[PDB]
């Protein structure tokens, strides 16, 4: 009764529906993503990039764009290099 | 979110005032006129003219207003 | 080419705070690693179902012509091992339904078709087309069905095959039916519900094979067969 | 001080052929591919300017892969295990003892 | 009991892989079925009695040249002592009745190697509880 | 834990006959005398009963049993209660060509009969004073 | 042959060269739909000619569902017209016939198992992912489904005279296996 | 800064009548107006959204259909809404929808 | 049923704009006399460049400007094209049939195209 065969598993299916109920996320106009950025270092002062990437909703390549412009990207010692939201 | 996220917005507004040619100084209020700050508090103020607009190296201080400073910078 | 370290020994291997200053520092290429990553991920797939080595070699031998020749580097190498396995399975002459490689694998119907697709492309080969002879032994056998019902389903799902009795119909689908109504012929009795979730067919698809397959009850059945229950006693659905 | 390597020839290393077709090499083979693949990844770690950290574990590595070279029953070292369970057989083990 | 810890240790793995990624696991496929089987069978294949530093000839090919000879093999007890230590390998006095005082190979494994005696038998064990539930009811 | 909270417990094991699956994936019982011909394991499969709880904090838990999973093969001694020739008779013995009189308590691993042979050790559990003169 | 193909479907592209704004020609569309998240063109719809349009912002226009060559310029310059309406000067540059799809019959049933084994080298019949067989062959770039119903579809030509060729050249193989 | 389809209808003509009344007369600021607005829409939407247990049915023909921003423009001819209570007979509906 | 819907809506919107007017210093007095208002409101061409070539190929575009009929006010949640037909899950809303006031739960559309 077991491996029993099957069109698709349960978990990819279900995986699958919720990726095409949610969607690509949209790319939008620039200056209400550095809206969110500004929200962003406003709510707090460093940040990672995967975490940046879930609170603004935006494609990666994107973001590292407008981030690249305005932001700088400091060595550490402790973990890994990341990125600073300070454009000074 | 307060007292340092307006200081982004300001820094870029003048830049980009000085691109079209504003080489003129300009009030405080003047900027936070069109920027829609008109809500910003005193503190923030002082802390702006105290602080903001004199340690940074791309702001200049003539008879007492504000302006670029496209002498430093290489044009 | 290369050698392992082994564990330490005394406190000259140790360091200062509770670690060996000597550690295995592998110098396999991303490659390698990559390809050996998918052998072992190949045996765990092929071990699910109780595959013969020789079909797990045979799948490694595919998987590395395929990864040598490079031309499916987009698809995930889980969908390439498990391509690669349904075609060692069908070139040894002992084929494996889609949606069984399906129900030991992470990957699609729909990725792993397209992968054996592209696969049999790249390699510029050809497999032999299933017949609903060689999907027998294995969905009798699971749903415990005697010898003679073996014969009796081999024999009757050649012949409506042969006089193209049911058009274009899938192999997996005409065998299930073959095995629907001749297991009603003997004593032993299996329900729509087990030969499904065994053969992988949904209702719809067996019932109307079965009533494709009904009016030419008598003629289809082997000659030398034991009819425990008569021909018009069948149940129509 | 150990500055160039000597590599034995292929008599003293030599590669056994087996039923079908197999290139199984001799334990030294397998080490001097160890000091060839370390010797040119700290050649090129030096050429490229690496850290001061990663040139003195490479020269560690470097020298723990000579050192088991010669001598595979270092005392409180690691030993330099084949795959399975097997110490190689270092110059010392092939020279010392009652089969040696 | 280590290889079904190592079994458990691998759904975690793969599990996590799976939950970490944000979709749920199919139980069926974390389970690697190579691992109990291709262990098990490599234990009692090679006889080295551990992971693929341990006991050696633990396992060993029965021997078949005689009726006699394969009952001896299937009766067989080992001393891990090395093959050096004479007073392991003597006939102590409480192998009457339990072990053959004189079925033992001659030469490096003598005395190390014996075998039971014709009616001894070796307990499979049993659990305490019940002994200790009646000790306790008991005064 | 990755939010969701997954739970499995294993709680019943089963272990089926000795089987065998040739190259058709038909089972079949394993046969001592065709494990030795053919160079086979003789190998029952072990079977396990897993229960899958999840963990929500909108308190949804799902119950979902996955029933006799396959978790591998234990090799299985000759002779003894889960083997083929449990309860056969002598004529039943001889019919299946495996000898009446074979004693069993082996495994068949790759065809080779192997045998397992008893371990001494030091009793555990036990205060034992000794004589370290050395 | 004595059976001519009729083409059911024709795509092509063709350069507006010039850049667009999605938002506004969604706004001021009359049959445009454009979702964000989903993908990256307006969608346009027209009745007549039952033919679609997808705007995308680089100003490639491509058209589908004309029943003619003809008739897909004549849609695509009713497409470019309701981009001229909203004050954006598009062009129409480099128009290019991309793809046209027939369906004809033969009026027999085929014993696809006998064309397999034939041309093993250009036929793969899986009947467990499609129930149709396909046949690729070679010096046409075109690919064609097969059916025991005898319907066929061709698909993959550059022009319309290319499809006929190929058809009868399956149709001898076809009636070779005639059922 | 919200959903804004309930300000194109009947109580929402009303109630920014009633506002621009109130502004005209020096009584309250626009942003007030605007708050007062927001705040409506959240309360019916929440309305709408909680105490409406009840179904209906429609059927008619379309003509006209349009997609921007989440915001549906269809448009149906010859609608008959049917329903268990009462049967309605109108000749064009517009359908504004948004999410 | 509608009346009392509307009383519960005016008891909920007056409930919740208690906070909102005290927080600026709105005395109450200016909600009563509104809600009353509001009461009282209630109660071969070769060379293919030009395109002008065809004429009348849009429909009239007044309806979406008149906005006088019957409109829907609402919102979706599940849309599908079938081909031919749009099946339609629409969830809560309201509606004003020739003055009177309608809703709705859960509806089933169809539209022919």
């Amino acid at each position: 009764t077991n491996y029993k065969p099957v069109a698709n598993h349960q978990y990819n299916i279900e995986y699958e529906r919720k990726k095409k109920e949610d969607g690509k996320r949209a790319r939008a106009d620039k200056q209400h993503v550095l809206d969110m950025l500004f929200s962003a270092f406003e709510k707090h002062q460093y940040y990672n990039l995967k975490d940046l990437v879930d609170i603004t909703k935006q494609p990666v390549v994107y973001l590292k764009e407008i981030l690249k412009e305005i932001g700088v990207q400091n060595v550490k010692g402790i973990h890994k290099n990341t990125w600073e939201l300070k454009p000074e | 979110g307060y007292k340092f996220g307006v200081l982004a917005k300001i820094v870029n507004y003048m830049k980009t005032r000085h691109q079209r040619g504003d080489t003129h100084p300009l009030t405080l209020d003047e900027i936070l006129d069109e920027t829609q700050h008109l809500d910003i508090g005193l503190k923030q103020k002082q802390w702006l003219m105290t602080e903001a607009l004199v340690n940074n190296p791309k702001i200049e201080v003539i008879d007492g207003k504000y302006a670029f400073k496209p002498k430093y910078n290489v044009r | 080419l290369s050698t392992m370290i082994g564990k330490g020994t005394g406190a000259a291997s140790f360091d200062e705070f509770g670690n060996s200053k000597y550690q295995n520092r592998r110098t396999m290429s991303s490659s390698d690693r990559a390809m050996m990553n998918a052998f072992k991920e190949i045996t765990t797939m092929a071990d699910r179902i109780n595959l013969p080595r020789n079909i797990v070699d045979r799948t490694n031998n595919l998987f590395k012509q395929v990864y040598e020749q490079k031309s499916l580097k987009g698809r995930a190498n889980d969908a390439i091992a498990s391509a690669c396995l349904y075609i060692a399975c069908r070139q040894e002459g002992v084929p494996r339904t889609f949606k069984e490689i399906c129900a030991v694998s992470r990957i699609s119907k729909k990725e792993i078709g397209r992968c054996f697709k592209l696969i049999l492309k790249a390699l510029e080969t050809s497999v032999d087309l299933i017949t609903t002879g060689d999907f027998m032994s294995r969905f009798c056998s699971n749903l415990c069905l005697p010898k003679q019902v073996q014969m009796a389903a081999t024999h009757i799902a050649r012949k409506a095959v042969e006089l193209d009795l049911v058009p274009g119909r899938s192999p997996i689908s005409v065998a299930a039916a073959a095995i629907y109504m001749a297991s009603q012929a003997s004593a032993e009795k299996r329900t729509q519900k087990e030969i499904g979730d065994i053969a992988g067919v949904a209702d719809v698809t067996i019932r109307q094979s079965y009533r494709l397959i009904y009016p030419r009850a008598p003629d289809l059945f082997p000659t030398d067969f034991k009819f425990d229950t008569p021909v018009d006693k069948l149940p129509q659905l | 001080i150990v500055t160039v390597l000597p590599v034995p020839p292929l008599s003293v290393r030599p590669a056994v052929v087996m039923q079908g077709s197999a290139r199984n090499q001799d334990d030294l083979t397998h080490k001097l591919a160890d000091i060839v693949k370390i010797n040119n990844q700290l050649r090129r770690n030096e050429q490229n300017g690496a850290a001061a950290h990663v040139i003195a574990e490479d020269v560690k590595l470097l020298q723990f892969h000579v050192a088991t070279m010669v001598d595979n029953e270092l005392p409180g070292l690691p030993r330099a295990m084949q795959k399975s369970g097997r110490p190689l057989k270092s110059l010392k083990q092939r020279l010392k003892g009652k089969e040696g | 009991r280590g290889m079904f810890k190592n079994l458990l240790k691998e759904v975690r793995i793969y599990a996590q892989k799976f939950i970490d990624r944000g979709k749920d696991f199919n139980l069926e496929l974390a389970i690697k079925t190579r691992i109990i089987s291709d262990g098990l069978k490599y234990s009692l294949a090679t006889g080295n009695w551990g992971d693929q530093q341990a006991r050696a000839g633990v396992s060993q090919v029965l021997n078949r040249l005689t009726f006699a000879s394969t009952l001896s093999h299937l009766r067989r007890l080992n001393s891990p002592i090395g093959r050096k230590l004479a007073k392991p390998r003597q006939l102590h006095n409480t192998l009457w009745g339990m072990v053959c005082p004189a079925e033992t190979p001659e030469g490096h494994a003598v005395g190390l190697v014996k075998n039971l005696a014709l009616m001894a038998y070796i307990s499979v064990g049993s659990q305490p509880s019940p002994i200790l539930e009646f000790l306790e009811e008991w005064s | 834990q990755a939010p969701p909270r997954y739970l499995l417990k294993f709680e019943q094991i089963y272990l089926s006959k000795p089987t065998h699956w040739e190259r058709d994936g038909a089972p079949s019982p394993m046969m001592p005398n065709e494990a030795r011909l053919r160079n086979l394991t003789y190998s029952a499969p072990l079977y396990v009963d897993i229960t899958k709880t999840v963990i929500k904090e909108g308190e949804e838990q799902l119950q979902t049993q996955h029933q006799k999973t396959f978790i591998g093969k234990i090799p299985i001694m000759l002779r003894s209660t889960y083997c083929l020739l449990n309860g056969l008779t002598d004529r039943d013995l001889c019919e299946l060509n495996e000898c009446p009189l074979d004693p069993g308590g082996y495994f068949i691993i790759n065809g080779s009969e192997k045998v397992l042979i008893a371990q001494e050790k030091m009793a555990t559990n036990t205060v034992y004073v000794f004589a370290k003169k050395d | 042959s004595g059976i001519v193909p009729q083409l059911q479907n024709i795509v092509s592209t063709v350069n507006l060269g010039c850049k667009l704004d999605l938002k506004t020609i969604a706004l001021r569309a009359r049959n445009a739909e454009y979702n964000p998240k989903r993908f990256a063109a307006v969608i346009m719809r027209i009745r007549e000619p039952r033919t679609t349009a997808l705007i995308f912002s680089s100003g490639k226009m491509v058209c589908t569902g004309a029943k003619s060559e003809e008739q897909s310029r004549l849609a695509a310059r009713k497409y470019a017209r309701v981009v001229q309406k909203l004050g954006f000067p598009a062009k129409f540059l480099d128009f290019k016939i991309q793809n046209m799809v027939g369906s004809c019959d033969v009026k027999f049933p085929i014993r696809l198992e006998g064309l397999v084994l034939t041309h093993q080298q250009f036929s793969s019949y899986e009947p467990e992912l499609f129930p149709g067989l396909i046949y690729r062959m070679i010096k046409p770039r075109i690919v064609l489904l097969i059916f025991v119903s005898g319907k066929v579809v061709l698909t993959g030509a550059k022009v319309r005279a290319e499809i006929y060729e190929a058809f009868e050249n399956i149709y001898p193989i076809l009636k070779g296996f005639r059922k | 800064m919200a959903y804004q389809l309930y300000r194109n209808t009947t109580l929402g003509n009303s109630l920014q009548e009633s506002l621009d009344e109130l502004i005209q007369s020096q009584q309250i600021t626009p942003q007030l107006a605007l708050q007062v607005l927001l705040q409506f829409d959240k309360a019916i939407n929440a309305a709408l959204a909680q105490r409406v247990r009840n179904r209906v049915n429609f059927r008619g023909s379309l003509n006209t259909y349009r997609f921007c921003d989440n915001v549906w423009t269809f448009v149906l001819n010859d609608v008959e809404f049917r329903e268990v209570t009462e049967l309605i007979k109108v000749d064009k509906v517009k359908i504004v929808a948004c999410d | 049923t509608v009346p009392k819907l509307y009383r519960s809506v005016i008891e909920d919107v007056i409930n919740d704009v208690r906070d909102i007017f005290l927080d600026d210093g709105v005395d109450e007095q200016v909600l009563m006399e509104l809600k009353t208002l509001w009461e009282n409101k209630l109660m071969g061409q070769v060379e293919e460049e030009p395109l002008n070539s065809e004429d009348d190929v849009s429909d009239e575009e007044g309806q979406e400007l008149f906005d006088t009929e019957n409109v829907v006010v609402c919102q979706y949640d599940k849309i599908h094209r079938s081909k031919n037909k749009w099946k339609f899950h629409l969830k809560d809303g309201i509606m004003n049939l020739n003055g009177r006031d309608y809703i709705f739960s859960k509806a089933i559309g169809d539209a022919e195209w």
